[PDB]
């Protein structure tokens, strides 16, 4: 006697996926959605390097704390990397007026000219 | 070079959602405490429902039928095979990558958001800002795991439905001139040879004309 | 739906050279998409092609062993390696949809080509 | 693999055909497509499924397919009608893999 | 369609029934004529209008709403306000789309 | 449910008067909703009516020409509207509802009813 | 008229309704039968303080 039988497909595959009435269960085809890898450096945005304060905060950076002159030569960036516990800002204790306003100011600027105002 | 930045490290990546820091500058996916998303494009692996097909009177898959979801498997005096059907598949491939796209399309919002600082005399402004931040990133973990939760219950469903679906349609063309005996088969009452078989997985089986030999 | 293609290529004998393809729309695709080379005075040549969802890949015979296709999905990107390259590799490149979910005959819409040499 | 002859000619307002001849394994058991190119341009679907057209064919490009051999047809001919065509299958015994055919330069005079 | 009848072994609708969304046609001896069913339209109905109503319901919260104003050392607070109005924009927005879409099925 | 029409009405002979029925409960209505006039010294007399979802109006023969009967949903409203206002037309008007959503004998809740008048 | 649904776009129905309002008729106009307050080349300080 001929025959004709309908039916599904199968292979070896071993992923998973939750559903609301069920846990677990083997299926087909899947694709994940979550990412969950970095590669653990700061690297550059759109070709441009990021400006590094290293041990000076923004205070030191902007006052012109003798240990940061070496940040004086890059004048444009792509953003602003700051270690948790910088070291060096005001070397002279004092109280600096609106301190985070003029960060917040900062963290829309791109680039900047330094110029001696007053000779 | 990158298209994204975190505090940990750079990310190249398309896919919609991220867990490794709430922080980030550039392009970059949205970010969620879950662990864990993965949405089912295929069916119920049984190498060995709703609808009652798939795992039902149809016990298992076939891994011999590779080139589709769907098929026939046919037996006559001069042999034996798989196939598979190219119009069902065709259906429920345009509707998964449809469903996936719509998908993928409603979660796309603005990125590049970095923390603010206070003073010591600015606790409840403090306090604010991070209760805003925590509800937002509550509410959106809620809404991704939520969707996948339930969409992957659909799909399956679905994936039965396009079978029952397939097994009528069959079912309806040979009437009575072959017996059913239940488990997806179907026994010819004439002599059925390789032209007969595609006229049956073609749609355009004549039922006067091989009226039970 | 529009097919682009990454630039032209200028490459050495005996390296090996990856170009890749763009298709507009959604990222994911319901049709295949095939590989097609021809070299001047000649007449088109099929390369290998790649299934949706299933993910299998199709060569030629001739092509068998050193050209390599593969898929990112979330981006819509296909791309082609091609290894060993001898003298006779310098053609116009294009990738080809097809109808269906299936690699067939029937390709009906065709990218612009892109050049290879080399010398 | 497939033959076509190598150049037709004919005059415009004359209808033309080409032949793409080969064995049982590629069009003795498979569909037919036809393509047109011209030259700078990549390939053009004129004919599939044997006989039919996609979308922005216009009626005088016809083709058909008889045992072994496929035969395209254009009436009407005109001067931008001179191009390349090619008729490809999807050979299937060993490995299967589509299959162009040598190619046909019809020139008009 | 989930159960094959609608564009499966029903091919195509009639225009010729003009008073329900279901019904038969018949032909016999004394002529042929189109008919509806009214207890299947009329459940329809009672579902449909019971959907729409409890959407609409669901979509209702305050209003008048209108902007403020910060001075020019203050712009941490308005950063703040407008990251506000900003998220919840976007939530509302997902949540009227994904409603649609999901009752269009 | 509750239905209630709009004030009373005085108008001069040939001007055109609208009247409007609001219903309580959800915006959207299940059942067919129909107007009805009574002259003083007369019984009732149907006018028109509105099917729900469909939207077809019926109209009675004699106040055919003259009379549109429109429906907004997302407010509940019904209105009629009456043009070349005779002397005849001076009556109580009445919107009243049917038990299912064709229009038929039966109506099984009644408003109050407005009065127009034309002198 | 056509709606969109997860599994596919466009498709014809039969009977739809439109949720979305787009159009104003672009006017200042008055809000329970009281008009506003218009400035008009004065602002809250001008306005408080007595600008002449
Ligand atoms: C991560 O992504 C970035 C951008 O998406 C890649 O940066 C590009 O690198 C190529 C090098 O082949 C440059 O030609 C491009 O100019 C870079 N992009 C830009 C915008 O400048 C980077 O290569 C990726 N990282 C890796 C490891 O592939
Ligand atoms: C399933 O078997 C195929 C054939 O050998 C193999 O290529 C594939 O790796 C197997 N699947 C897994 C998940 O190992
Ligand atoms: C899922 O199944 C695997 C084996 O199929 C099993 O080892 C695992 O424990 C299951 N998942 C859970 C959460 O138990
Ligand atoms: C930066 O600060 C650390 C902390 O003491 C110090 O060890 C290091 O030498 C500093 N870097 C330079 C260049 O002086
Ligand atoms: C299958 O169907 C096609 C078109 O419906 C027809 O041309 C062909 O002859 C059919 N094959 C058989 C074996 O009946
Ligand atoms: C929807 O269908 C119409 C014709 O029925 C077509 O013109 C239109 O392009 C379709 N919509 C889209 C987004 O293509
Ligand atoms: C308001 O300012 C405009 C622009 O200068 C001026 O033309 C107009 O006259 C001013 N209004 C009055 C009442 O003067």
């Amino acid at each position: 006697s001929d025959t004709i039988c309908i039916g599904y497909h199968a292979n070896n595959s071993t992923d998973t996926v939750d559903t609301v009435l069920e846990k677990n269960v083997t299926v087909t085809h899947s694709v994940n959605l979550l990412e969950d890898s970095h590669n653990g450096k700061l690297c550059r945005l759109k070709g441009t390097a990021p400006l590094q304060l290293g041990n000076c905060s923004v205070a030191g950076w902007i006052l012109g704390n003798p240990e940061c002159e070496s940040l004086f030569s890059k004048e444009s960036w792509s953003y602003i990397a700051e270690t948790p516990k910088p070291e060096n800002g005001t070397c002279y204790p004092g109280y600096f007026a609106d301190y985070e306003e003029l960060r917040e100011q900062l963290s829309s600027v791109s680039s900047f000219e330094r110029f001696e105002i007053f000779p | 070079d990158a298209k994204c930045q975190t505090p940990q490290g750079a990310i190249n990546s398309s896919l919609p959602f991220q867990n490794v820091h709430p922080v980030t500058i550039g392009e970059c996916p949205k970010y969620v405490r879950s662990t864990k998303l993965r949405m089912v494009t295929g069916l119920r692996n049984i190498p060995s429902g709703l609808f009652g097909a798939i795992a039902g009177f149809i016990e298992g898959g076939w891994t011999g039928m590779i080139d589709g979801w769907y098929g026939y498997h046919h037996q006559n005096e001069q042999g034996s095979g798989y196939a598979a059907d190219q119009k069902s598949t065709q259906n429920a491939i345009n509707g998964i990558t449809n469903k996936v796209n719509s998908v993928i399309e409603k979660m796309n919002t603005q990125f590049t958001a970095v923390g603010k600082e206070f003073n010591k005399l600015e606790r409840r402004m403090e306090n604010l800002n991070k209760k805003v931040d925590d509800g937002f990133l509550d509410i959106w973990t809620y809404n991704a795991e939520l969707l996948v939760l339930l969409e992957n219950e659909r799909t399956l469903d679905f994936h039965d439905s396009n079978v029952k679906n397939l097994y009528e349609k069959v079912k309806n063309q040979l009437k009575n001139n072959a017996k059913e005996i239940g488990n997806g088969c179907f026994e010819f009452y004439h002599k059925c040879n390789n032209e007969c078989m595609e006229s049956v997985k073609n749609g355009t089986y004549d039922y006067p004309k091989y009226s039970e030999e | 739906v529009q097919l682009v293609e990454s630039g032209a290529e200028v490459k050495k004998p005996g390296s090996s050279v990856k170009v890749s393809c763009k298709a507009s729309g959604g990222p994911f695709r319901s049709y295949a998409i095939s590989w097609v080379r021809q070299a001047p005075g000649q007449g088109p040549e099929w390369m290998g092609g790649i299934i949706p969802i299933f993910g299998t890949t199709k060569y030629a015979p001739k092509f068998q062993g050193r050209v390599t296709i593969t898929a990112d999905d979330f981006a819509g990107t296909v791309y082609m390696e091609l290894s060993s390259l001898r003298s006779e590799d310098t053609a116009m490149y294009y990738c080809a949809k097809h109808m269906g979910y299936q690699v067939r005959e029937t390709m009906d819409v065709w990218g612009k080509g892109t050049t290879v040499t080399v010398s | 693999v497939l033959t076509q002859p190598p150049s037709v000619s004919a005059a415009p307002g004359q209808k033309v055909t080409i032949s793409c001849s080969g064995s049982s394994s590629n069009i003795g058991n498979d569909y037919v497509s036809w393509y047109q190119q011209l030259p700078g341009t990549a390939p053009k679907l004129l004919i599939y499924d044997n006989n039919k057209r996609p979308s922005g064919i216009p009626d005088r490009f016809s083709g058909s397919k008889s045992g072994t051999s496929a035969t395209l047809g254009i009436t009407g001919l005109q001067t931008g009608d001179e191009a390349n065509y090619y008729c490809a299958t999807w050979d299937r015994r060993p490995t299967a893999y589509v299959v162009f055919g040598g190619g046909t330069k019809l020139t008009v005079l």
